[PDB]
RNA sequence: GAUGGGGAAGCUCCGUUUCAAAGGCCUGAUUUUAUGCAGGCCACCAUCGAAAGGGAAUCCGGUUAAGAUUCCGGAACCUGG
RNA sequence: GCUUGUGACGGCCCGUGAAAAUCCACAGGAAGGAAUAGUUUUCAUGCCAGGUCGUACUGAUAACCGCAGCAGGUCUCCAAG
RNA sequence: UUGACAUUGUGAAGAGACAUAGUUUCUUUACUUAUUCAAUGAAGCGGAGCUGGAAUUCAUUUUCCACGUUCUAGCAUUCAAGGUCCCAUUCGGGGCUGAUCCGGGUU
């Protein structure tokens, strides 16, 4: 039969992210000698919303080095942070929000967000609003430093990765009901074309594994191995246990 | 000895001797006489009995003219196969694909009394 | 002193601009550039096996540099010298009548490669220079081997180009004495014997030395401090 | 803007057509007091350099 | 959508500033003489893509069978030199 | 009053509502410039030039698309009592 | 997806046979030049040294860290001022130093 909605995304045509507004891409600055050795400061300058994103972003300028010439980054504003504020980052840099410090340089405990997977990688690990991660210990022979991510997982990575002190901005932006299809609709409106979704049991069998039949089922098992191959994975991929969760999660 | 000093990282393209071309053999032949002198500019007069007025009326003289000219080769081409001078040109293309040209003499000039010493009439 | 003033500059991290300064180790070097230092380094971190490893050990500056001084009196002839030479003869075999014998036996040095080898097969040589470079090192590699097995003494000598030099060729990969005027047995016999000590002598046991197996410097230290401490404590 | 002459596109004081003149009063105070401080914190490391 | 490139038997596919030696400006040096060099910057990498988006500057009167913010008249304004 | 324009405000957003050409300004102070005479064309006045293509008309119960002078379809501005 | 072979090289300990000399095979953990991944207008890498100074000296230094920027929503550019050496003192202009050595491995 057909090819089936999401096998139809990867081309990417209609399904390519809604971007003409966005601010740009945030990241941390470039690693270069300031940032390794001492530290470099600069002044956010803004604190801007982008679309489609959660937590507003924070334009920071620095000095340029070696050139005569402001040079202004992209940061996701930790919260409390401030137009005006002095920012600063480097290995030998004091620990308060919105700083830049390489997981190696901060306590145990201590709370950052924007953090990298590899040093230099300008930041991957909690950039989304309301999330960080904890440095919950360090192995100084070898200098890696154990995090504990938004997820639960608890990652080891270099103590030369850099993260930002404190949260990111704007949590709380989920607990309030988007109450009808309109706040939806603008919502990945600004996003990416995924709303609002078909039910593949309401589909016929060309469409999707779960089409057809007289009345709405799924007709088999809705837990697909992940050896399985595309045209099939709709429904729990590689779900290792399925129904209502009762009891604390969290990992311990 | 040692080495160069560059204060720059970037390498760039040394700026390297650009000789002129010094052919063993001439290009054409024989250059091509001018393709566009004044007998090719300025066709044939129109003589519209609506062009004949501009000529009585607004001291004008119209042409059909290259497609291939310009006010500026339109001008030139009336001054010197006329004796005339010219205040402005105004062109357009006709609905047939040719080009007429409006021509106003400077006040020293009757168009209507050159007109008749071209010819038309 | 009077309205001029002291005021240093604080290159120190997060003020003033830094410096114009020397980034030459830093350069972005064009691919072909890159290439050529890194096709050298790795010749050098593998271990190279001692047929090729002969090689890299080349004439000294000095034995080598008497060695051209003999040979370079022993250029072939110019053109213009062989010009000169045919009309000399042109002239007197055809009438003087000289058995094609108008002109002196000629003593030069013997070159290009494909003639070398069959001199040397043929136990004429006396002193066989091969060049430390040429690029497709087989052209010579078997040079040495060679030179073993004909007794023919040998020198492995800097300057493929240097070779061109005494022949009047842009490089030449081999230059060879077979034949000298009786004036020069003697300078020969001392060169012979030199070259002989530093090359075909020491032959069998360079065949046993592999060559390369070097680390880059960042590396060596990375070594000679862990292996300074590690063991003394 | 390039019609125009130049008085139409400055007032007087430094920073003319370029900063709000409330802001420059800032900038002067700053720039003033911060080069001041320079001084009184150079001097108090460098008397700590010979009392320590 | 070209380009150093990388795929592909190949028609061609990918990439667009991309693991590329990617260029041109202000004048000085010239007073054999016309433009070679002498500083220095700038490293931005094509181009096409809007007759509703951005955008230098014109109006009133009069005039034709049929043109008019376009012609005639008067009165302006922009851009380059 | 009506249409339209515009201003200072106020509501909304898990929506906060393009780009680039282009223009000007300021920080800077390389450098240049006077009394036996310099500096000034961002003040006034003055001189020259401004190419190429489109420009009629219809825009709809007959000028477009529906085999057509088809009761269909086809984007918009002005709007009296 | 899983195995094998090829790309595939260098140490080291450990298991395996001629049947308790080391050619060879694998397990392990080292290496970095192959291959791979990021980064930047390939800018401050590795090594040594000046100085500071904790240290306690078991002869004298065995070391180990340091080794220009944090009240402020300013300012930081003309190979840098200073100092020092040149040209034949013009007007301009150049070296060094300021800014320590060494290796050219961009990290
Ligand atoms: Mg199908
Ligand atoms: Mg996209
Ligand atoms: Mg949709
Ligand atoms: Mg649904
Ligand atoms: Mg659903
Ligand atoms: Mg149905
Ligand atoms: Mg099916
Ligand atoms: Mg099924
Ligand atoms: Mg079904
Ligand atoms: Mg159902
Ligand atoms: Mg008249
Ligand atoms: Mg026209
Ligand atoms: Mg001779
Ligand atoms: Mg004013
Ligand atoms: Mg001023
Ligand atoms: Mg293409
Ligand atoms: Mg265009
Ligand atoms: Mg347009
Ligand atoms: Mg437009
Ligand atoms: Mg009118
Ligand atoms: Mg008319
Ligand atoms: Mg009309
Ligand atoms: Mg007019
Ligand atoms: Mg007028
Ligand atoms: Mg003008
Ligand atoms: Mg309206
Ligand atoms: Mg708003
Ligand atoms: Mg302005
Ligand atoms: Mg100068
Ligand atoms: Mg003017
Ligand atoms: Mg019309
Ligand atoms: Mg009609
Ligand atoms: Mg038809
Ligand atoms: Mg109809
Ligand atoms: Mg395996
Ligand atoms: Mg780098």
């Amino acid at each position: 039969g057909r090819v089936i909605r999401n096998q139809r995304k990867g081309a990417g045509s209609i399904f390519t992210s809604h971007t003409r507004l966005r601010q740009g891409a945030a990241k941390l600055r470039t690693l270069d000698y300031a940032e390794r050795h001492g530290y470099i400061r600069g002044i956010v300058k803004q604190i801007v919303h982008d679309s489609g994103r959660g937590a507003p972003l924070a334009k920071v300028v620095f000095r340029d080095p070696y050139k005569y010439r402001l040079r202004e980054e992209i940061f996701i504003a930790n919260e409390g942070v401030h137009t005006g504020q002095f920012i600063y980052a480097g290995k030998k840099a004091s620990l308060n929000v919105g700083n830049v410090l390489p997981l190696g340089s901060v306590p145990e405990g201590t709370i950052v967000s924007n953090v990298e997977e590899k040093p230099g990688d300008r930041g991957a690990l909690a950039r989304a609003s309301g999330n960080y991660v904890i440095i919950i210990g360090h192995n100084p022979d070898e200098n890696k430093t154990r995090v504990r991510l938004p997820s639960g997982a608890k990652k080891v990575i270099s103590s030369d990765a850099r993260g930002v002190i404190g949260v990111i901005a704007g949590g709380g932006r989920v607990d309030k009901p988007l109450l009808k299809a309109g706040r939806a609709f603008h919502k990945y409106r600004l996003k990416r074309n995924s709303w609002p979704k078909t039910r593949g049991v309401a589909m016929n069998p060309v469409d999707h594994p779960h089409g057809g039949g007289n009345h709405q089922h799924i007709g088999k098992a809705s837990t697909i191995s992940r050896g399985a191959v595309s045209g099939q994975k709709a429904g729990l991929i590689a779900a290792r246990r399925t129904g209502l969760l009762r009891g604390s999660q969290k990992t311990q | 000895k040692a080495l160069k000093v560059r204060t720059s990282a970037t390498f760039r393209l040394p700026k390297t001797l650009k000789l002129a071309r010094a052919p063993k053999y001439a290009s054409k032949a024989v250059p091509h006489y001018n393709r566009l002198d004044s007998y090719k500019v300025i066709e044939q007069p129109i003589t519209s009995e609506t062009a004949m007025k501009k000529v009585e009326d607004g001291n004008i003289l119209v042409f059909q003219v290259s497609m291939k000219a310009n006010k500026y080769q339109i001008k030139k081409a009336v001054k010197e196969l006329y004796e005339v001078d010219v205040l402005k040109v105004n062109t357009l293309v006709r609905p047939n694909g040719t080009k007429k040209a409006y021509v106003r003499l400077t006040a020293d000039y009757d168009a209507l009394d050159i007109a008749n010493r071209i010819g038309y009439i | 002193n009077p309205l001029t003033h002291s005021t240093p500059k604080n290159f120190g991290i997060g003020q003033a601009v830094q410096p114009k300064r020397n980034l030459s180790r830093y350069v972005k070097w064009p691919e072909y550039v890159r290439v050529q230092r890194q096709k050298k380094i790795l010749s050098i971190r593998l271990k190279v096996p001692p047929t090729i490893a002969q090689f890299q050990y080349t004439l000294d500056r000095n034995t080598a540099a008497e060695t051209f001084k003999l040979f370079n009196k022993y250029r072939p002839e110019t053109a213009a010298e062989k010009k000169e030479r045919l009309t000399k003869e042109a002239a007197a075999v055809a009438e003087g009548k000289s058995k094609q014998d108008a002109s002196p036996k000629p003593y030069a040095v013997k070159y290009g490669l494909n003639h070398v080898v069959a001199l040397i097969e043929n136990k004429k040589a006396k002193l066989v220079l091969i060049a430390n470079d040429v690029d497709p090192i087989e052209l010579v590699v078997f040079l040495p081997a060679l030179c073993k097995k004909m007794g023919v003494p040998y020198a492995i000598v800097k300057g493929k180009a240097r070779l061109g030099t005494l022949v009047n060729q842009k490089t030449s990969a081999v230059a060879a004495l077979t034949e000298v005027r009786a004036e020069d047995e003697a300078a020969l016999a001392k060169l012979v014997s030199t070259i002989d000590a530093n090359f075909a002598d020491k032959y069998d046991e360079v065949k046993k030395h592999w060559g390369g197996g070097i680390l880059g410097n960042k590396a060596q230290a990375k070594m000679d401090k862990r292996a300074k401490n590690s063991d003394s404590a | 803007y390039a019609t125009v002459s130049k008085t139409h596109k400055t007032v007087s004081r430094a920073y003319g057509g370029s900063r709000c003149a409330n802001c420059v009063k800032e900038r002067i105070i700053r720039a003033f007091l911060i080069e001041e401080q320079k001084i009184v914190k150079k001097v108090v490391k460098e008397q700590t350099e010979a009392a320590k």
